């Protein structure tokens, strides 16, 4: 049942193309490829762990120290435990990681229906031959604010104005 | 079929249970390993149960030092071929109607399996040293001798040799013996007196030139000149499907061979056959005791032949059939089983190959 | 813009799930490292066994 596991990698591969620079997730994914490789194999290459006791017990006539690696074998064979420990960090990193998630989804779906009402707005309110200039500096003082310190500066020159709007002079 | 285990012997060169294939090559260049990975492949089945997949070898050195067949047997016992082996050895310390004699006693223990249900295959290595101790017989005996000094009968001698190897039909027993004789021509000579009768006998070459494998190439089958006559109709389905354009594709890159040493800017068809075949010339390269089964040579193949891995640099290949393998056995294991039960590939297995190879050729 | 903005949409609530169902992968095979210590141990016994 890993393949679900790898299909949502690969979709998240396929996503990540939209972040072309990926530090270390695919190499995270590449440290989970490392010890699922390794695992299969390791768990293929074994014989099962135990000495054979029927065949290769009577094969040496002389045995001696069947019985003795047998035992030690079976003292051993309460091998040694793995750990999963954590069940303390792994939710604080969880957590952090749905806390971001959850801003960030909520964030994008306002975002989403804020340009979406901003292009329905858009769409109706151009009334580009026959806005008064007065709306324009009701809608920004920005406009008499630079208008104003153009004139107490003195700058009646207009930068970066004559390359798309034409001087239209005589001369 | 007989798998192998090498890439390019089941993609280019099948050998069917009773198809008496010719492994001819030159002196030091890799002729024994194919043999003895071809045995080494059989262990996917010697321990198995079925006796009609079972497939026991015996491998028949004649000519050879005794430390040689040492090392040999040592390594038949390293990776466990030795509960399925049978050496018949005939060292050339040893004086020459031994050596007359032990392929063709070899060849009666072929029988034995042969008549009796099972399937078993022999390796004969090599006859150009038989026939180095037939022509010692024969000179001294005052036979007089014929073209380049074999005897006039030495044609006869390896064709009553190798027609004991065939496909019982069921009035027999559906038993069968198949043969791998290994002439060492010189300097890779096709047409010498010798290398002119093996080949008129069994039923194609895997001519191992040795310009290739001075270029590391190894097993370095030329694909221009190894043909199999009766392989094609044995092959394993699946490989059948999706290598049937790679011996015309081959074909196709060797046209180009000497047209794209002038140096010249050609047109895009060339360059991307070029590109495509170096990818294949580089992916058939193997390393000795690895045979891999047909479950996974039918992926590997397949992600040569369109196009996905024209992407990749040259030098990361060797890396990306382990990188591949690896990622098909962690994940897409269901697939290798398909390919191992059904041994063909459907639409939907095809589709789930194609989706599986692509994902990983992403990154 | 709404491209960019669209390409994020249901991303976070599968990368909620990419990253615990991940890291899941990795740390459960802890589990075959304790395996391991019982193939080696075994693979030892064999190797002297053959050499009695
Ligand atoms: N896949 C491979 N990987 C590594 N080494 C290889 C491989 N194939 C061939 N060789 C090298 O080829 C050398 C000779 O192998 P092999 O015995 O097949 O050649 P040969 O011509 O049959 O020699 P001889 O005729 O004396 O038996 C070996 O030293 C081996 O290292």
């Amino acid at each position: 049942a890993k393949s679900a596991a790898n299909k949502l990698d690969w979709a998240k591969v396929i996503s990540s193309l939209r972040i072309t620079g990926s530090t270390a997730t695919q190499l995270s994914s590449f440290k989970k490829r490392n010890d699922e490789a390794r695992r299969q194999l390791l768990e293929l290459q074994s014989q099962p762990t135990e000495v054979d006791f029927s065949h290769y017990r009577s094969v040496l006539k002389n045995t001696s120290v069947i019985d003795k690696i047998e035992s030690y074998v079976k003292q051993y064979k309460p091998v040694k435990i793995d750990a999963s420990k954590q069940l303390q960090v792994i939710e604080s990193f969880e957590k952090h990681a749905m806390t971001n998630a959850k801003e960030t989804e909520s964030l994008v779906s306002k975002e989403l229906k804020d340009l979406q009402s901003t292009l329905d707005n858009i769409q109706s309110a151009r009334p580009f031959d026959e806005l008064t200039v007065d709306d324009l500096t009701k809608i920004k003082p920005e406009i008499d604010a630079k208008v104003e310190e153009m004139v107490k500066k003195g700058k009646w020159d207009v930068p970066g104005y004559k390359d798309r709007f034409g001087n239209l002079n005589v001369m | 079929p007989v798998q192998t285990g090498l890439k390019a012997v089941d993609a280019l060169v099948p050998i069917g249970r009773g198809q008496r294939e010719l492994i001819i090559g030159d002196r030091q260049t890799g002729k024994t390993a194919v043999a003895l990975d071809t045995i080494l492949n059989q262990k996917r089945w010697n321990n198995g149960s079925d006796e009609s997949k079972k497939l026991y070898c015996v491998y028949v050195a004649v000519g050879q030092k005794r430390s040689t067949v040492a090392q040999l047997v040592q390594t038949l016992e390293q990776h466990d071929a030795m509960k399925y082996s049978i050496i018949v050895a005939a060292t050339a310390s040893e004086a020459a109607p031994l050596q007359y004699l032990a392929p063709f006693t070899a060849a009666s223990i072929g029988e034995w399996f042969r008549d009796n249900g099972k399937h078993a295959l022999i390796v004969y290595d090599d006859l150009s040293k038989q026939a180095v101790a037939y022509r010692q017989l024969s000179l001294l005996l005052r036979r007089p001798p014929g073209r380049e000094a074999y005897p006039g009968d030495v044609f006869y001698l390896h064709s009553r040799l190798l027609e004991r190897a065939a496909k019982l039909s069921e009035k027999e027993g559906s038993g069968s013996l198949t043969a791998l004789p290994v002439i060492e021509t010189q300097g890779g000579d096709v047409s010498a007196y010798i290398p002119t009768n093996v080949i008129s006998i069994t039923d194609g070459q895997i001519f191992l030139e040795a310009e290739l494998f001075y270029k590391g190439i190894r097993p370095a089958i030329n694909v221009g000149l190894s043909v199999s006559r009766v392989g094609s109709a044995a092959q394993v389905k699946a490989l059948k499907q999706v290598a049937g354009s790679l011996k015309l594709f081959l074909a196709q890159y060797r046209e180009v061979a000497a047209f794209a040493q002038f140096g010249s800017d050609l047109d895009a068809s060339t360059k991307q056959t070029l590109v495509r075949g170096e990818r294949l010339t580089q992916l058939l390269k193997q390393n000795q005791y690895s045979p891999l089964a047909t479950e996974e040579q039918v992926p590997l193949i397949y992600a040569g032949v369109n196009g996905h891995l024209d992407g990749i640099e040259l030098s990361r290949i060797g890396e990306f059939e382990s990188s591949f393998l690896s990622y098909l056995k962690s994940n897409h294991n269901e697939l290798l089983t398909e390919i191992r039960e059904k041994g063909e590939l459907s639409k939907e297995l095809l589709a789930s190959l194609k989706s599986a190879t692509e994902s990983f050729v992403a990154t | 813009r709404i491209d960019s903005v669209s390409q994020l949409q249901n991303v976070a609530e599968t990368t909620k799930v990419l990253f615990d169902v991940s890291k899941e992968t990795v740390e459960l095979e802890s589990e075959a490292f304790e395996l391991k210590q019982k193939v080696e141990l075994a693979h030892e016994a064999k190797a002297v066994l053959d050499s009695w």
